Protein backbone atom coordinates (compact mmCIF):
# COMPACT_ATOMS: atom_id res chain seq x y z
CA UNK A 1 0.00 0.00 0.00
CA UNK A 2 1.45 3.32 -1.30
CA UNK A 3 -0.11 7.56 -1.47
CA UNK A 4 -0.60 8.72 -5.06
CA UNK B 1 -35.58 9.30 -18.17
CA UNK B 2 -32.51 8.41 -19.55
CA UNK B 3 -29.87 9.28 -21.96
CA UNK B 4 -29.38 8.46 -25.32
CA UNK B 5 -26.99 5.37 -25.41
CA UNK B 6 -27.50 3.80 -28.93
CA UNK B 7 -26.01 6.20 -31.14
CA UNK B 8 -23.46 4.01 -33.82
CA UNK B 9 -20.54 4.58 -31.14
CA UNK B 10 -20.48 4.44 -27.17
CA UNK B 11 -17.70 6.60 -27.24
CA UNK B 12 -13.98 7.47 -26.52
CA UNK B 13 -12.30 6.28 -23.76
CA UNK B 14 -9.83 8.46 -23.00
CA UNK B 15 -6.97 6.78 -19.92
CA UNK B 16 -3.87 9.06 -19.00
CA UNK B 17 -1.40 6.95 -17.13
CA UNK B 18 1.13 8.47 -15.25
CA UNK B 19 3.95 6.20 -14.02
CA UNK B 20 6.96 8.05 -14.05
CA UNK B 21 7.74 11.18 -13.24
CA UNK B 22 10.62 14.00 -13.83
CA UNK B 23 13.11 13.32 -11.64
CA UNK B 24 13.36 17.34 -10.93
CA UNK B 25 9.67 17.20 -10.03
CA UNK B 26 10.94 15.00 -7.20
CA UNK B 27 7.68 12.82 -7.45
CA UNK B 28 7.73 8.94 -7.06
CA UNK B 29 7.07 6.54 -9.18
CA UNK B 30 3.53 5.50 -8.81
CA UNK B 31 3.78 1.12 -8.89
CA UNK B 32 0.48 -0.82 -9.67
CA UNK B 33 -0.34 1.84 -11.81
CA UNK B 34 -0.13 -0.22 -14.91
CA UNK B 35 -2.59 -2.75 -13.61
CA UNK B 36 -5.14 0.04 -13.77
CA UNK B 37 -4.12 0.85 -17.09
CA UNK B 38 -5.29 -2.47 -18.64
CA UNK B 39 -8.21 -3.28 -16.63
CA UNK B 40 -9.46 0.00 -17.21
CA UNK B 41 -8.82 -0.82 -21.19
CA UNK B 42 -10.61 -4.48 -20.75
CA UNK B 43 -13.19 -3.01 -18.87
CA UNK B 44 -14.23 -0.33 -21.29
CA UNK B 45 -13.45 -2.24 -24.30
CA UNK B 46 -16.00 -4.39 -22.66
CA UNK B 47 -18.76 -1.67 -22.90
CA UNK B 48 -18.19 -0.90 -26.60
CA UNK B 49 -15.72 1.91 -25.91
CA UNK B 50 -13.19 3.54 -28.19
CA UNK B 51 -10.40 2.70 -26.10
CA UNK B 52 -7.00 5.16 -26.29
CA UNK B 53 -4.20 4.92 -23.62
CA UNK B 54 -1.47 7.10 -22.93
CA UNK B 55 1.60 6.93 -20.84
CA UNK B 56 3.42 9.46 -18.87
CA UNK B 57 2.05 12.77 -20.36
CA UNK B 58 3.86 15.90 -19.41
CA UNK B 59 1.28 19.10 -18.10
CA UNK B 60 1.45 20.19 -21.59
CA UNK B 61 0.87 17.08 -23.52
CA UNK B 62 -1.96 16.35 -20.98
CA UNK B 63 -4.12 19.82 -22.06
CA UNK B 64 -3.10 19.21 -25.71
CA UNK B 65 -4.43 15.82 -25.91
CA UNK B 66 -7.81 17.02 -24.03
CA UNK B 67 -8.35 19.98 -26.64
CA UNK B 68 -7.32 17.96 -29.73
CA UNK B 69 -10.18 15.40 -28.56
CA UNK B 70 -12.62 17.90 -27.31
CA UNK B 71 -11.96 19.07 -31.09
CA UNK B 72 -12.88 16.02 -32.87
CA UNK B 73 -16.37 15.54 -34.28
CA UNK B 74 -18.62 13.18 -31.25
CA UNK B 75 -21.98 13.64 -33.54
CA UNK B 76 -21.84 9.63 -33.97
CA UNK B 77 -20.89 8.96 -30.23
CA UNK B 78 -22.81 8.53 -26.97
CA UNK B 79 -20.74 9.63 -24.61
CA UNK B 80 -17.29 10.56 -23.74
CA UNK B 81 -15.01 8.65 -21.12
CA UNK B 82 -11.93 10.03 -19.44
CA UNK B 83 -9.60 8.17 -16.46
CA UNK B 84 -6.52 10.04 -15.39
CA UNK B 85 -4.25 8.00 -13.21
CA UNK B 86 -1.62 10.48 -11.40
CA UNK B 87 -0.66 12.52 -8.58
CA UNK B 88 -2.59 14.86 -7.33
CA UNK B 89 -3.46 17.37 -4.71
CA UNK B 90 -6.73 19.57 -4.21
CA UNK B 91 -8.02 20.33 -7.59
CA UNK B 92 -4.68 19.64 -9.43
CA UNK B 93 -3.30 16.39 -11.32
CA UNK B 94 0.16 16.26 -12.34
CA UNK B 95 1.68 15.75 -15.36
CA UNK B 96 5.23 14.40 -15.64
CA UNK B 97 6.77 17.49 -15.19
CA UNK B 98 4.16 19.54 -12.81
CA UNK B 99 0.66 19.85 -12.51
CA UNK B 100 -2.69 20.49 -14.72
CA UNK B 101 -5.39 22.58 -12.97
CA UNK B 102 -8.30 19.92 -13.22
CA UNK B 103 -10.85 22.80 -14.30
CA UNK B 104 -8.48 23.93 -16.99
CA UNK B 105 -9.08 19.45 -18.48
CA UNK B 106 -12.34 19.27 -18.26
CA UNK B 107 -13.73 22.90 -19.31
CA UNK B 108 -12.47 21.98 -22.64
CA UNK B 109 -15.71 19.60 -22.94
CA UNK B 110 -18.58 22.52 -21.75
CA UNK B 111 -21.49 22.50 -23.56
CA UNK B 112 -20.47 25.48 -25.17
CA UNK B 113 -17.07 24.27 -25.99
CA UNK B 114 -17.68 21.05 -27.43
CA UNK B 115 -21.54 21.40 -29.55
CA UNK B 116 -21.01 17.07 -30.11
CA UNK B 117 -21.11 16.15 -27.22
CA UNK B 118 -23.80 18.97 -25.86
CA UNK B 119 -26.95 17.09 -24.01
CA UNK B 120 -24.06 13.85 -23.99
CA UNK B 121 -22.27 12.31 -20.85
CA UNK B 122 -19.15 13.63 -20.02
CA UNK B 123 -17.90 11.30 -17.07
CA UNK B 124 -14.38 11.76 -15.66
CA UNK B 125 -12.34 9.19 -13.64
CA UNK B 126 -9.71 10.18 -11.16
CA UNK B 127 -7.27 8.22 -9.57
CA UNK B 128 -5.24 10.99 -7.49
CA UNK B 129 -4.46 12.43 -4.17
CA UNK B 130 -6.64 15.25 -3.25
CA UNK B 131 -4.13 15.87 -0.40
CA UNK B 132 -2.37 14.31 2.66
CA UNK B 133 -5.04 13.93 4.84
CA UNK B 134 -5.55 10.57 6.69
CA UNK B 135 -9.12 8.58 7.19
CA UNK B 136 -8.40 6.72 10.71
CA UNK B 137 -11.71 4.98 10.15
CA UNK B 138 -14.26 4.14 12.42
CA UNK B 139 -14.83 0.76 14.46
CA UNK B 140 -18.81 0.14 13.19
CA UNK B 141 -34.27 26.16 -24.99
CA UNK B 142 -30.87 26.14 -23.27
CA UNK B 143 -28.61 23.96 -21.31
CA UNK B 144 -26.31 24.67 -18.65
CA UNK B 145 -22.86 24.77 -20.18
CA UNK B 146 -21.76 23.08 -17.02
CA UNK B 147 -24.51 20.30 -17.49
CA UNK B 148 -24.05 16.80 -17.93
CA UNK B 149 -20.71 16.03 -16.12
CA UNK B 150 -19.89 13.35 -13.67
CA UNK B 151 -16.71 13.29 -11.77
CA UNK B 152 -15.88 9.96 -10.10
CA UNK B 153 -13.01 11.02 -7.55
CA UNK B 154 -10.86 8.00 -5.68
CA UNK B 155 -11.17 9.96 -2.79
CA UNK B 156 -12.59 12.51 -0.47
CA UNK B 157 -11.85 16.09 -1.00
CA UNK B 158 -8.37 16.48 1.37
CA UNK B 159 -7.19 13.01 1.44
CA UNK B 160 -4.84 10.79 0.10
CA UNK B 161 -5.96 8.49 -2.51
CA UNK B 162 -4.62 4.49 -1.86
CA UNK B 163 -2.66 2.13 -4.80
CA UNK B 164 -1.49 -1.22 -3.72
CA UNK B 165 2.24 -1.60 -6.04
CA UNK B 166 0.77 -5.29 -6.32
CA UNK B 167 -2.90 -4.93 -6.87
CA UNK B 168 -3.86 -1.52 -8.12
CA UNK B 169 -5.50 1.15 -6.87
CA UNK B 170 -8.05 0.69 -4.41
CA UNK B 171 -10.43 2.54 -6.43
CA UNK B 172 -9.70 1.60 -10.29
CA UNK B 173 -9.57 -2.13 -8.87
CA UNK B 174 -13.16 -1.81 -7.04
CA UNK B 175 -14.66 -0.20 -10.15
CA UNK B 176 -13.55 -2.01 -12.83
CA UNK B 177 -15.25 -5.07 -10.37
CA UNK B 178 -18.33 -3.37 -10.14
CA UNK B 179 -18.54 -2.08 -13.90
CA UNK B 180 -17.96 -6.04 -15.14
CA UNK B 181 -20.76 -7.61 -12.46
CA UNK B 182 -23.13 -4.86 -12.86
CA UNK B 183 -23.02 -2.30 -15.92
CA UNK B 184 -25.38 -5.23 -17.29
CA UNK B 185 -28.12 -4.75 -15.05
CA UNK B 186 -27.92 -1.12 -12.71
CA UNK B 187 -27.89 2.48 -13.45
CA UNK B 188 -24.31 3.91 -13.29
CA UNK B 189 -25.14 5.98 -9.77
CA UNK B 190 -25.82 2.67 -8.29
CA UNK B 191 -22.95 1.10 -9.83
CA UNK B 192 -20.84 3.61 -8.38
CA UNK B 193 -22.42 3.41 -5.27
CA UNK B 194 -21.45 0.03 -5.03
CA UNK B 195 -17.71 0.99 -6.03
CA UNK B 196 -17.96 3.50 -2.63
CA UNK B 197 -19.05 0.86 -0.32
CA UNK B 198 -16.20 -1.93 -2.23
CA UNK B 199 -13.52 0.63 -1.04
CA UNK B 200 -15.41 1.84 2.42
CA UNK B 201 -15.50 -1.79 3.68
CA UNK B 202 -13.14 -3.92 1.65
CA UNK B 203 -9.63 -1.90 1.88
CA UNK B 204 -7.41 -1.11 4.94
CA UNK B 205 -3.95 0.23 4.94
CA UNK B 206 -1.01 -1.95 5.82
CA UNK B 207 1.96 -0.47 6.80
CA UNK B 208 5.23 -0.50 8.70
CA UNK B 209 4.98 3.46 9.40
CA UNK B 210 2.49 3.79 12.09
CA UNK B 211 1.22 7.28 10.44
CA UNK B 212 0.17 5.16 7.21
CA UNK B 213 -1.30 2.10 8.73
CA UNK B 214 -4.64 1.04 9.56
CA UNK B 215 -6.55 3.72 6.98
CA UNK B 216 -9.34 3.71 5.30
CA UNK B 217 -11.04 5.62 1.61
CA UNK B 218 -14.50 6.33 0.65
CA UNK B 219 -14.97 7.81 -2.94
CA UNK B 220 -17.13 10.91 -4.03
CA UNK B 221 -18.64 10.95 -6.70
CA UNK B 222 -19.40 14.59 -8.40
CA UNK B 223 -22.93 14.57 -10.39
CA UNK B 224 -24.28 17.27 -12.78
CA UNK B 225 -25.85 14.65 -15.02
CA UNK B 226 -29.35 15.37 -15.79
CA UNK B 227 -30.67 11.79 -17.15
CA UNK B 228 -30.21 7.95 -16.09
CA UNK B 229 -26.89 6.25 -17.21
CA UNK B 230 -27.03 2.96 -18.43
CA UNK B 231 -24.36 0.90 -20.39
CA UNK B 232 -26.74 -1.71 -21.72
Amino acid sequence: DEVD
Amino acid sequence: NSYKMDYPEMGLCIIINNKNFHKSTGMTSRSGTDVDAANLRETFRNLKYEVRNKNDLTREEIVELMRDVSKEDHSKRSSFVCVLLSHGEEGIIFGTNGPVDLKKITNFFRGDRCRSLTGKPKLFIIQACRGTELDCGIETHKIPVEADFLYAYSTAPGYYSWRNSKDGSWFIQSLCAMLKQYADKLEFMHILTRVNRKVATEFESFSFDATFHAKKQIPCIHSMLTKELYFY
